[PDB]
């Protein structure tokens, strides 16, 4: 029995970024724009979507 | 082969190098807070068990 | 009162290949309702409950 | 924390009656037993290309409702992500754009209960050559230029806490009339009277002054929280403060009146 | 449905058919012309488009 890895996501604020693969087995990666970041501390960073 | 015996394979128990594929697909952020929704098939070990 | 409510999104199945047919490897963890029907004159309504 | 709406000096005359007009018809509370619990957004295009040159509503989203297209064609053409209702990105998507489709777009938000509405304006244009197809920002509006039949996007996002879903229990809109005792600086008042959205009123101090401190019985409904003080006494001398807070709408305001008792002249 | 025309140009076209005997008549501008060929079944045989 295995366990999935859920590492801390990368957030680039009001800019751009690109996906990169990893040597880890059964690895998966994907970007997403127009994020809606919120947390108990609030909007992690600021720019109009 | 996802959903089958021996989905996760390794040369040794404590081998750093591993190979596996279990059909992991990322989901787009869909809520207020920062979250990473992950969808994956059930582990094959418990299935064969 | 009516109000918005959440519902789960199940693990989407895997579409396979079959001449004049289709084989689906359905994966789920809790009971779910599946159904389908032919788009022709014959309704061919089909419904089922899948546990695992 | 409330924000001082305005500060006014009141030359209240001893014996006479003074009025503090703290009130707002925006603060009015719904009278019907079913206070509105829904909000609406919509998109409307004013394309002067039409000889009729009217404004036509493409579509509208209702809170906790179902997407409904006014016409029979915008379905498929118009895409309003349902999940975006939580995100607040009330953007619009056109699949194909025609020469008769370009014009003026407007994204509008309306809320009956809070009585707050907003509008944002955008411009759309279509050209046969993609060379001139480039967006630009005019400060007061945005102009979109794209090839005929090309998919285009128009953004309408407010990023506001009120317009995003929050199923908070409807706290009664607190209203506080608090008077600073004589010779006391501001922010040190003791609540003379408290008013709840439910209509219940909590009285403080003597009952006779409260009776003479006339307040319309429908103040919680009409929002006319203006304080009418009669038979002014030296005890009533001091600054008055009218605080209002609405948790559901999130409003927070305060009105300060420098009420000093002046002998008749 | 339409395309540019040059003095001696040649242009391609995309189309579909419901028969493997791709014999028919097509008109460029006003003029007509016969054109024939044979088509093969595809590898993929399930699509909803
Ligand atoms: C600000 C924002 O949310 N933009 C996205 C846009 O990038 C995407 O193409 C569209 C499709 O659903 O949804 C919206």
């Amino acid at each position: 029995k295995f366990h999935t890895v859920v590492p801390s996501p990368q957030v680039k604020c009001c800019g751009s970024l690109e996906c990169k693969a990893s040597s880890k087995a059964d690895y998966t990666c994907r970007v997403f724009g127009g994020v809606y970041p919120f947390m108990w501390g609030g909007a992690q960073c600021f720019c109009d979507s | 082969n996802p959903g089958a015996f021996g989905d996760i394979q390794a040369s040794s128990l404590d081998a750093t190098d591993i190979v596996a594929r279990t059909d992991i697909r990322l989901l787009k952020p869909s809520v207020k807070n920062i979250h990473v929704p992950y969808t994956q098939a059930v582990s094959g070990y418990e299935m064969w068990k | 009162t009516p109000t918005v409510c959440p519902v789960p999104l199940a693990h989407t199945p895997t579409v396979t290949k079959w001449f004049k047919g289709i084989t689906l490897h359905l994966t789920a963890t809790r009971p779910t309702l599946l159904t389908t029907r032919k788009l022709g004159l014959r309704a061919d309504a089909t419904a089922e409950w899948i546990t695992g | 924390n409330s924000v001082v709406v305005s500060v006014l000096n009141i030359s209240a005359t001893l014996g006479s009656q003074a009025v503090l007009p703290c009130k707002s018809y925006r603060m009015v509370w719904t009278q019907d037993r079913l206070n509105d619990r829904q909000r609406v957004v919509h998109w409307d295009v004013y394309s002067t290309y039409y000889g009729d040159n009217k404004m036509e509503r493409l579509c509208d989203m209702y809170s906790a409702g179902d997407q409904r297209v006014y016409s029979s064609y915008n379905q498929g053409r118009i895409f309003m992500p349902q999940n975006a209702f939580t995100d607040g990105n009330f953007s619009l998507v056109i699949k194909d754009v025609a020469e008769s489709d370009g014009g003026i777009y407007s994204c509008n938000l309306h809320h009956h209960y809070c009585h707050l509405y907003e509008t944002v304006k955008i411009q759309l244009d279509v050209t046969k050559k993609a060379k001139a197809a480039k967006e630009y920002w005019d400060g007061e509006k945005a102009v979109i230029v794209a090839l005929e039949g090309s998919t285009v996007m128009l953004p309408c996002v407010n990023r506001n806490q009120i317009w995003t879903e929050r199923h908070s229990e409807e706290e009664q809109q607190v209203v506080h009339w608090d008077r600073q005792p004589p010779g006391v600086p501001h922010d040190r008042a003791d609540r003379l009277i408290d008013l709840y959205a439910s209509g219940e009123r909590r009285s403080y101090g003597p009952l006779f002054i409260r009776q003479k401190m006339n307040i319309t019985d429908t103040a919680f409904a009409l929002g006319d929280f203006s304080l009418r003080i009669s038979e002014l006494e030296s005890a009533d001398e001091g600054t008055y403060s009218c605080h209002l807070h609405h948790h559901y709408c999130g409003l927070h305001e305060r009105r300060i009146y420098q009420v000093f008792v002046t002998e008749p002249v | 449905a339409t395309t540019h025309v040059t003095a001696t140009g040649s242009i391609t076209l995309h189309f579909s058919t419901s028969s493997p005997q791709a014999n028919f008549i097509v008109s460029l501008c006003g003029k007509k012309t016969t054109c024939n060929a044979e088509c093969k079944p595809p590898a993929d045989h399930i699509i909803g488009e």
